RNA sequence: ACUAUGUUUGU
RNA sequence: CUUGAGUCUCGUAGAGGGGGGUAGAAUUCCAGGUGUAGCGGUGAAAUGCGUAGAGAUCUGGAGGAAUACCGGUGGCGAAGGCGGCCCCCUGGACGAAGACUGACGCUCAGGUGCGAAAGCGUGGGGAGCAAACAGGAUUAGAUACCCUGGUAGUCCACGCCGUAAACGAUGUCGACUUGGAGGUUGUGCCCUUGAGGCGUGGCUUCCGGAGCUAACGCGUUAAGUCGACCGCCUGGGGAGUACGGCCGCAAGGUUAAAACUCAAAUGAAUUGACGGGGGCCCGCACAAGCGGUGGAGCAUGUGGUUUAAUUCGAUGCAACGCGA
């Protein structure tokens, strides 16, 4: 987050803007504008889990290509 | 893979700060379990380890103190 | 009109208006310029581009002080949290670092309901 | 349209000064079909502009068509219930379609004895930038202008 | 951004 | 008698509970410095705040609440629930090897206890949020959604209440019946060569076999095959209502009808249709243009009004220079 510059601003702005996304401090920011009831927390975290539970092995079909 | 089962240490110490900081970002947030492939028992003393060690002020809670 | 050489850039930047200011490295303002006030008003308001104005407005009515080095320390989301740098760099500042100082709270107070 | 991408139809050229650009401008003028009218009207406007200005034909109106055309737009676009002007750039073709259709809607309205006279007069103003077809121009520039903070 | 409604009864 | 059940020895994981203390971030407020005309908010606005100095920024201080990351279809708990850190008190679970007691078990009407949130009482506290309420909007109206504020409450202690889609909509206990892929937490052996291999437990997630099921689906954590006991159902409304009893400060809870009325009410799945659902692709559908209509006079056709008759028919697109 603290990004000090070396000669080239633009590749500066790129790291600094790369930094911050992966603090994830906009994430941050948008999930704490407004608060969610853990009923919402909760069913969005199991929500979350069950399509990152994504079968990579579905990939075992022709389809003609 | 966990460096912590590799090397049987069996108590994460909070004194040992060499070690803590490569388990916590730049912002000082801990690092999840998930990138830094330590293994779920070890994970919880690393974080209670790291917490210690924020109250000690031996490791910043965040960047911007 | 004392001179100071080593500035702080500060963007308030927010889904509804962008705020630059700039201060000493003491936290002294010297001048400052928003999105709002370089007209765009409404929904021009929350623009990249009105922050980019801002930033130039607040680049000049400070160039009085002969600031050339710039920390920056950008706060809050919003669109004009690249563009106000991008902008402080194009009026002539040596930009020396730039940090997101955007409050984080540790769970701490309620946030206002969502709306509906 | 949605799917058939055009290509473009051919125009010949006119036959006094065997233009590309000025066959295209007695198009624009040209009502009901009548292009025999439209060349008379536009051939006596040109040689008008050219004793009152001093160039030749093409030089006189390209003079007129560079204080006329556009450089961006604006266009009504859409994101949720937006709507929104959204200046763009014109391109190249289209900035010379404006310059003449902006030039001969101008022409019309101020009044004079004659359509070339009109043609004539609009088109010397023009040169000058004095013209009601230059004030259109700015005042696409100035709404677009306004508009800048969207992209 | 944000409109509401659609008379009763059949084959 | 030892297999069920329980006790002891060692160890393990845990947001399990109760009581104290403490830390950092952030919000708000108070005081001050710099500084200046906006800030804030929305779809757009306005209310609101601001030259009496706002917002922004910096310093100091007060106070309350909650504990970012870790964090995980991770863990613990009978359930409700429980996550910053530290200490004190304390419950349960699990594993290895033995020893011990010797059906001491299971279930459980009444009974008793615990039991989210809201609410209630007493006393504190009160940052943020926020029922009520007020103003501004929006609208035909707007007792709303949106905005600006804002009281109770949310917090603490004690005492009530005793209800939730208190849900896995799946009572508890026990036995048995193919597999696969994980997670968490022990433990045995072996090449531990290093997080590894082969077993063995506990708890968990997904998929799936037989079987079951109306189907959906469940599928060793069963909704399969059985056994024990308990609770509950008997069409939809009326009605979880009335009355009565009990409980409660109250709110109300609990137990719980009848008359009357209907021929249904329901579940799952199927085809279609529709969506201010999603994806993809088209069309003078928009867009880009040109020329019109709606205004005038007339022609013509329709309504209507009139008439003895103004013949009949055509009426959204798909009737109205239509049958003609
Ligand atoms: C591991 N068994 C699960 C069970 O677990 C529950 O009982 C366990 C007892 O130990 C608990 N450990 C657990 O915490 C608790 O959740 O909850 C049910 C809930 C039921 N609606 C159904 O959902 C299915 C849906 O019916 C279906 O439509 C969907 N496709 C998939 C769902 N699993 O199947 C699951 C499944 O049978
Ligand atoms: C050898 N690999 C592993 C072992 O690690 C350890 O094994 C030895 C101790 O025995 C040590 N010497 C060795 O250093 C150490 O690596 O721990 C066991 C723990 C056991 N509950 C089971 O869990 C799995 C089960 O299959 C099941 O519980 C779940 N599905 C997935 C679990 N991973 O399988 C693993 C697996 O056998
Ligand atoms: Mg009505
Ligand atoms: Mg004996
Ligand atoms: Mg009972
Ligand atoms: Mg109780
Ligand atoms: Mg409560
Ligand atoms: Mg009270
Ligand atoms: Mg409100
Ligand atoms: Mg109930
Ligand atoms: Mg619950
Ligand atoms: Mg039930
Ligand atoms: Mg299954
Ligand atoms: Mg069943
Ligand atoms: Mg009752
Ligand atoms: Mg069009
Ligand atoms: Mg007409
Ligand atoms: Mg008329
Ligand atoms: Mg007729
Ligand atoms: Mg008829």
């Amino acid at each position: 987050i603290k990004v000090r510059e070396n000669e080239p601003f633009d590749v500066a702005l790129r790291r600094f803007k790369r930094s911050c996304e992966k603090a994830g401090v906009l994430a941050e920011v948008r999930r704490r504008e407004f608060y969610e009831k853990p009923t919402t927390e909760r069913k969005r975290a199991k929500a979350s889990a069950v399509k990152r539970h994504a079968k990579k092995l579905a990939r075992e079909n022709a389809r003609r290509t | 893979f966990c460096r912590f089962t590799a090397e049987g240490v069996q108590e994460i110490d909070y004194k040992d700060i060499a070690t803590l900081k490569n388990y916590i970002t730049e912002s000082g947030k801990i690092v999840p379990s998930r990138i830094t492939g330590t293994r779920a028992k070890y994970q919880r003393q690393l974080a209670r380890a790291i917490k210690r060690a924020r109250y000690l002020s031996l490791l910043p809670y965040t960047d911007r103190h | 009109r004392k001179q100071v050489s080593d500035g702080v850039a500060h963007i308030h930047a927010s889904f509804n208006n962008t705020i630059v200011t700039i201060t000493d490295r003491q936290g002294n303002a010297l001048g400052w310029a928003t999105a709002g006030g370089s007209g765009f008003r409404g929904s021009r308001k929350s623009t990249p581009f009105a922050a980019q104005v801002a930033a130039e407005r607040c680049a000049d009515a400070v160039k009085e002080y002969g600031i050339k080095n710039l920390e920056v320390m950008v706060k809050g989301p919003g669109p004009g949290r690249e563009s106000t740098i991008r902008a402080l760099n194009a009026a002539g500042f040596r930009i020396t670092n730039i940090t997101d100082v955007t409050p984080i709270p540790h769970n701490g107070c309620r946030p206002p309901k969502k709306r509906r | 349209p949605r799917r058939r991408v055009i290509g473009q139809r051919k125009i010949l050229p006119d036959p006094k000064f065997g233009s590309e650009l000025l066959a295209k401008f007695v198009n624009i003028l040209m009502v009901d079909g009548k292009k025999s009218t439209a060349e008379s009207i536009v051939y006596s406007a040109l040689e008008t502009l050219a004793q009152r200005s001093g160039k030749s034909e093409l030089e006189a109106f390209e003079v007129a068509l560079e204080n006329v055309r556009p450089t961006v737009e604006v266009k009504s676009r859409r994101v949720g219930g937006s709507t929104y002007q959204v200046p763009v750039e014109v391109r190249p073709v289209r900035r010379n379609a404006l310059a003449m259709r902006w030039i001969v809607e101008a022409a019309r309205k101020r009044g004079d004895k004659s359509m070339a006279l009109r043609l004539a007069n609009e088109l010397s103003d023009a040169a000058e930038n004095k013209g009601t077809a230059v004030k259109k121009r700015e005042d696409v520039h100035r709404m677009a202008e306004a508009n800048k903070a969207f992209a």
